[PDB]
């Protein structure tokens, strides 16, 4: 999502999760804070919508 | 001409993540409950001491009859 492009998506800013070790319980923590930072790429697009064609 | 988004109005919500209320810990903890279990032994010695007496009080009855 940040090493090509989509669409204008790069225009968003957020940060990628990363784990530590190698087990369940750190790619558990992708998942909880991967939920998080969804809500700041939608929060981040209520502002930016020019209004035109579809 | 009729579109979404709004001129203002916003919020935004956090992405944060924090609720590390304490909680009465550290030393003050282990001190509530021994505190509350030498209430309980010393609350025993003044009970189980007194049925001791009257245990004997209950024999005494026996002893004294039986011839």
């Amino acid at each position: 999502r940040k090493t090509q492009p989509y669409d204008v998506y790069d225009q968003v800013e957020f940060d990628v999760p990363i784990g530590s070790r190698g087990d369940c319980y750190d790619r558990y923590l992708c998942r909880v804070e991967e939920m998080r930072q969804s809500i700041r790429i939608i929060s981040q697009c209520l502002n930016k919508m020019p209004p035109g064609e579809i | 001409k009729q579109d979404m988004p709004p001129v203002g109005g916003y919020g935004p919500i956090d992405y944060k993540r924090n609720l590390p209320r304490r909680g009465l810990s550290g030393y003050s903890m282990f001190a509530v409950g021994i505190g509350a279990l030498l209430f309980g032994y010393w609350s025993m010695m003044k009970w189980n001491r007194e049925r001791r007496r009257l245990q004997i009080e209950d024999f005494e009855a026996r002893i004294a009859l039986m011839p």
